[PDB]
Parts: C-alpha cells; sequence; structure tokens
RNA sequence: UCGA
DNA sequence: GCATCCGTGAGTCGAGGAAGCACAATTTAACACTTTTGTCAAGC
DNA sequence: GCTTGACAAAAGTGTTAAATTGTGCTATACTGGGAGCCGTCACGGATGC
C-alpha cells in the first residue's frame, strides 16, 4: 500500500490533459489544410490547463489549508 | 414581563426517548450560553464538554 | 398506503397502491402528522379535544 | 438517384391526372404506381446505406451538452435533405455532398437545443467567433486578452463584448450538492414578511382616522385621486364629473387638502411609515 | 448525467430517501421561534 | 479552542423561507430555524401532546397563511 | 407514440410482465424495439388456406 | 472536511 | 426447479468551504403627430 | 367658490427605419462510440438459467 504524493497527483492530471489534447491534435492534423499547418495551426491547450484548474479545485485531495495555529497548518 | 411563566422546550439531539425534550421556566441570564439543571443531564445524556 | 410510502421502499409501495386503487382512511397518527392534522392520541383523542 | 427522380415525377404526373381525370390504360396506370413504389424504396435504400456516414460525423460533436443519439438523429435529418437535394449528374460521390448537410444539421441543432436558455443562431455565431478570437489572442499574447483587445479584433465596441459574454453564462442545477444541496439556500424573494404585512394593516388603520377628519368632499377627492378603495388612481377630469367641477377646481382642492395634510397635526404620527 | 457526471434528479428521486419529501420535508421540518447555543451547568437552578 | 459561544448562539422568530417548500432554511448564515426531526416528533408523540406537535409542523413552518396570521395575533 | 411507465414494467415484480404473462427479459425486448411481437393472428383465415 |  | 443477481437499506442535529452568409419574416425602436392631462394666470 | 382659455406636458398612437430572428445552403471524397469500474455488508426475492 503506497502513498501517492502531491507531485504524482498533479502528474496524473497533466497526463489526462495531454491525452485529452491528442484527441484534438489527432483529429486536427488530418482534416486541417495540408503541409503548412505546423503546431500553430491546431494545438489547443484549453483541455490541458483545464485539467490543472479543475484539479486544484473540486478535488478531495486539494483542500483549503487548515490554519487556526501553525500546528494545524 | 413577557418571559414570566412562559414555558420553553429544550431539546438535545439525538433524541432517543421522550425525556430528550423537556419543558422549563426561562430565567433571563447574561452571556451567550445556556444554564441547564444538573439533574436532567441523565435524561438528555448531555455532557458539558 | 402513505404511511408505508413514508417508511421504506417508497417506489414499490406507490406502484402497488395505485394498481389496487387503494384508499387511506387517514386513521393512524403518522398520516395526521403529514397532513397537518391532530394526531389521534394523547390530547388528540376524539373525547378530550 | 434515377429511381427516386422517376418515382417522384411519376407521382406528380398522376397527380396532374387526378385533377384532369383522363384515366390512363390500366396497364400503364399500374406501372406508373409501381414506379412510385420503387421510387420510395430507392429513397429508403439510399438512406439506410448512408446511415453510417451520419454516425461517423456525429462522433466528433459529443461532450458539448447534446446526447450522442440526439446528435446521430439530427445528423440523419441532414442526410434526408441531402438525398432530397442531391444531384447525380455532377458525377461526384454522394459522401462529398452529404457531408455538408449532415454537419450543418448537427451544428444547427446544437445551437437551437443544447442550451437550457435557448439562444438564437446569430448570437451563437458571434460567441463562437468571440471564443476563437480569444483563444488565438491567448496563443499570441500568452495572457488572456482583455475586452479592449477582444472588441478590437471583433470590430465591435468593448461595452458590447461583455454583454455578449454575459449571454454566455450558463445556468447551474439547483440540485447540485455541496450534503444538503444548493436549492435549500435560496430564500423566496416574493415571500410575504410578517412585520411589513402587519405594519401595512396598522398603516391602513391610521390613514382611515387621519382621512376621517376632513371635509367629506375633500376626503373623497383624495380617495379617488390615488385610487385607495378602488385601487385605480383616477385623474382630475374623472374626479370632475363626479363632483361636477372643472379639473382646475380639483387641483385647488388637492393643493389645499395636501397643505392641510402636510401640517403637523395629521403628519406627526405618519413619520415612522416613510419606509 | 449532467456536467461532471452528476446524475440528474428525477421525479422519483424527490420522494425517495432521507432527502426526499417524506423523511426530509414531511416527517420533519425546520420551524420558527427557535434557537440553539452551548449549555453550562446551572447548579443553582430549580428543577423546573 | 475555536469553538466559541459568540459563533454558536443562534435565535430566530421569523426569517427567510425556502422556495419550493415554505419551510425555513438552515444555518446561522441564512438566519434559519432549528430542524424538528423525525426522532424529535417521536418524543413529542410519546408525551401525547397533539397541539404542540401540530403547531410546530403547521403554523411554525409550512402554513403560508397561518404564520402571518399567528404573527398578526 | 406511446411509452411504458417503467414503474410498472421495470419495477420488480414486473406488473406488465405478470399482467400479460410476458417475461421481463422478453418484455424489455418489446418496448425498446429489440424484437417484434405478434399483436394479432387470424386463426380462421389461416385454417382455411 | 470538523464539533457532541 | 433452483440459484444466481438485481433491488433496497444501513443515526441525529449542527458548522462550514471552489462556421459563415443571404434573405425573408418579425418583433422592437424610433419618429411625426394628436389627443388627454396637469398647469399658471386672470376674472366672474 | 368655480370657470375660462390658453398652454405645456404627458400619454398614447400610428407609421416607418431597423434590429432582431429563423431557415436554407455550401458538390474531390470521407460511412459502426469509447468509456472505461476494484476495497462493503447483509438480505430478500425475483428472475433467469
Amino acid at each position: 500500500r503506497r502513498l501517492r504524493t502531491v507531485g504524482e497527483l498533479i502528474q496524473n492530471q497533466i497526463r489526462v490533459g495531454l491525452s485529452r489534447m491528442e484527441r484534438v491534435v489527432r483529429e486536427r492534423m488530418t482534416t486541417q489544410d495540408v503541409e503548412a499547418i505546423t503546431p500553430q495551426t491546431l494545438i489547443n491547450i484549453r483541455p490541458v490547463v483545464a485539467a490543472i484548474k479543475e484539479f486544484f479545485g473540486t478535488s478531495q485531495l486539494s483542500q483549503f489549508m487548515d490554519q487556526n495555529n501553525p500546528l494545524s497548518g | 414581563e413577557v418571559i414570566a411563566e412562559h414555558p420553553v422546550l429544550l431539546n438535545r439531539a439525538p433524541t432517543l426517548h421522550r425525556l430528550g425534550i423537556q419543558a422549563f421556566e426561562p430565567q433571563l441570564v447574561e452571556g451567550k450560553a445556556i444554564q441547564l439543571h444538573p439533574l436532567v443531564c441523565e435524561a438528555f445524556n448531555a455532557d458539558f464538554d | 398506503w402513505l404511511s408505508a410510502a413514508s417508511f421504506q421502499e417508497t417506489t414499490r409501495v406507490l406502484t402497488d397502491a395505485a394498481i389496487n386503487c387503494r384508499s387511506d382512511k387517514l386513521n393512524g397518527l403518522k398520516e395526521n402528522v403529514i397532513i397537518g392534522k391532530l394526531i389521534p392520541a394523547g390530547t388528540g383523542i376524539s373525547r378530550y379535544r | 438517384a434515377k429511381r427516386i427522380e422517376a418515382g417522384l415525377y411519376a407521382t406528380q404526373k398522376l397527380a396532374e391526372l387526378a385533377e384532369k381525370g383522363e384515366k390512363l390504360p390500366v396497364q400503364q396506370r399500374r406501372d406508373m404506381q409501381w414506379i412510385c413504389r420503387d421510387g420510395d424504396r430507392a429513397k429508403n435504400h439510399l438512406l439506410e446505406a448512408n446511415l453510417r456516414l451520419v454516425v461517423s460525423l456525429a462522433k466528433r460533436y459529443t461532450g458539448r451538452g447534446m446526447a450522442f443519439l440526439d446528435l446521430i438523429q439530427e445528423g440523419n435529418l441532414g442526410l434526408i435533405r441531402a438525398v432530397e437535394k442531391f444531384d447525380y449528374t455532377k458525377g461526384y460521390k454522394f459522401s462529398t455532398y452529404a457531408t455538408w448537410w449532415i454537419r450543418q444539421a448537427i451544428t444547427r441543432a446544437m445551437a437551437d437545443q443544447a442550451r437550457t436558455i435557448r439562444i438564437p443562431v446569430h448570437m451563437v455565431e458571434v460567441i463562437n467567433k468571440l471564443g476563437r478570437i480569444q483563444r488565438e489572442l491567448l496563443q499570441d499574447l500568452g495572457r488572456e486578452p482583455t475586452p479592449e483587445e477582444l472588441a478590437k479584433e471583433m470590430d465591435i465596441t468593448p461595452e458590447k463584448v461583455l454583454e455578449i459574454q454575459q449571454y454566455a453564462r450558463e445556468p447551474i442545477s439547483l440540485d447540485q450538492t455541496i450534503d444538503s444541496q444548493l436549492g435549500d439556500f435560496i430564500e423566496d424573494s416574493e415571500a410575504v414578511v410578517a412585520v411589513d404585512a402587519v405594519s401595512f394593516t396598522l398603516l391602513q388603520d391610521q390613514l382611515q382616522s387621519v382621512l376621517e377628519t376632513l371635509s367629506e368632499r375633500e376626503a373623497g377627492v383624495v380617495r379617488l385621486r390615488f385610487g385607495l378603495t378602488d385601487g385605480q388612481p383616477r385623474t382630475l377630469d374623472e374626479i370632475g364629473q363626479v363632483y361636477g367641477v372643472t379639473r382646475e377646481r380639483i387641483r385647488q382642492i388637492e393643493s389645499k387638502t395636501m397643505s392641510k395634510l402636510r401640517h403637523p397635526s395629521r403628519s406627526q404620527v405618519l413619520r415612522d411609515y416613510l419606509d | 448525467t449532467g456536467p461532471g457526471n452528476r446524475p440528474l434528479k428525477s421525479l422519483s428521486d424527490l420522494l425517495k430517501g432521507k432527502q426526499g419529501r417524506f423523511r426530509q420535508n414531511l416527517l420533519g421540518k425546520r420551524v420558527d421561534y427557535s434557537g440553539r447555543s452551548v449549555i453550562v451547568v446551572g447548579p443553582q437552578l430549580k428543577l423546573h | 479552542l475555536h469553538h466559541l459561544v459568540d459563533d454558536k448562539i443562534h435565535a430566530r422568530s421569523t426569517g427567510p423561507y425556502s422556495m419550493i417548500t415554505q419551510q425555513p432554511l438552515g444555518g446561522k448564515a441564512q438566519f434559519g430555524g432549528q430542524r424538528f426531526g423525525e426522532m424529535e416528533c417521536w418524543a413529542m408523540q410519546a408525551y401525547g401532546a397533539a397541539y404542540t406537535l401540530q403547531e410546530l409542523l403547521t403554523i411554525k413552518s409550512d402554513d403560508t397563511v397561518g404564520r402571518v396570521k399567528v404573527y398578526e395575533a | 407514440a406511446p411509452v411504458t411507465h417503467i414503474w410498472y414494467f421495470k419495477g420488480v415484480p414486473s406488473r406488465l410482465g405478470y399482467l400479460l404473462d410476458l417475461a421481463p427479459k422478453d418484455l424489455e425486448k418489446i418496448i425498446y424495439f429489440a424484437a417484434y411481437v405478434i399483436t394479432s393472428v387470424d386463426d380462421e383465415m389461416r385454417h382455411n388456406e
């Protein structure tokens, strides 16, 4: 039984953001013009940053720092 | 003047039996806390913690 | 039928009551509580009131 | 395609015969109606064959708030008009022309339906362009473009873009839990308050006593003017027909009774009722 | 399901459960003329 | 400890009401009333007091015309 | 086009199932268009031919 | 997520 | 006829924190103009 | 005590310039979703095998 740390928990959300992006890139590279498109044509980072923003909020692991005293924090 | 001989009902949750609710005569007291009779604690199962 | 509906398995109780075209006489006290009537017990007996 | 057009033309020819009579030979009349039979079977066959193209196009539009099946069916509607408007003489594959109608049917459906508060097509059009212009300015500037940059790129005023961004607001479910759900936190605004309702009655009681001390004809003018008992505020001319005076004579009565009402003996008690 | 995979509440969901119309808004209710606070010993009080 | 009387004391006579059901709301932030629950009704029925129970569940909470009339009385 | 209530059909035991002597597995196939059903046959005309 |  | 599997239930109050255009149809505003109303002054 | 006429404001009111709104259409060829689910526990009774 292992402990998933803060850095690893964020990693899993970045993975989901990148996987959610390739669906747009894979669908974009085929039907988007030809030969001149390059990453500027279609690389939509909206799903990537959304995975980060949607994680720090609404997630049970990310909580408001509990601070009544320096001990509780 | 209006408080005089006007009863109120006190409740301590959870209410297991009917003695969890009892009527008392109010006595205006300072502060924000409530003063409870020490004998009725067994009925309410109310600790002072 | 509404006393069993408020108790448990509300979905099953409702379909059975509607199929049998059941009628509730509103006798028990849990019924009178839901409709806002005087429960038929204690001071609510047909005599005392 | 030729079977469909033949069956349609054959159907219209017989329709021209219904009004004009001229019952054709029974062998020709039976064959004409078989062409219409075959024309409809040709239409149904062409749709059932290209029912999968609709599905292959509708996969990409999911997750937007429209259920998969609804996207598929709306795409099928685009396929119907595609077959109805398709032309076989141009020598182009059917999938070439049908792709346009299926995408248009799916997108047009999303703009007219998927939003709980429906938004017209032209407003949905400006929002999507506003979003694309905002996503590109993000890639260019590395920061979210403020409305001034968005209004500039869009050829519209800055005060208009925020209003358009206000329309983009989407409703939230009252049943969302955050254990008791949000719906329990909304207080009824039109719910009657006890104090104000009881105060309004005591206020009605006080006005009766104040208005009771006055000329019976002066009190009547004030009651009709503001409506009071009736509820509909009248006008000077309407009050002039009941008391048989000109609208000017009532304004004189209205002014004299008002200065008598403003005078402190009557108004000293009504100060608390300002609000 | 709604946004974020939240199942929509249905007419049957309104009656059923501890949160339904029965055990929530029928067999119990929130009332006026009431309050709460902590309790302290009242050793000098009469039983009533 | 962070548990203080000034925060916990709450009192209400009349206040905001719920929209779908006319019962008051909960919490001190909403100025709501105390919940009289299923187990508390059992204790009220054990004593055999019908008028006190009916009062709590009608004019105290859900009766739209009864609460304004009680306040008027 | 009509629709089943799903309270009587899906609710166990199936009310439509016990009413028409139909199995729930088969009844689901019928109302959701997973298979056909014979609404009526002509027993006399079939016998003549 | 905590208090009895 | 029997057993595997679906359906229902498992404490009470609190407290708190997140594509694009064209074109026809239509309703909305915008304006010129008349009636209806509140008004000031003078005299009967 | 009331009325007059002239008088300005307001209130409509009908008519026109305008914005808003709904529907149709786009012709290389393109044809069967992807999402996911692990930690009850005890029980009853249908349903399914």
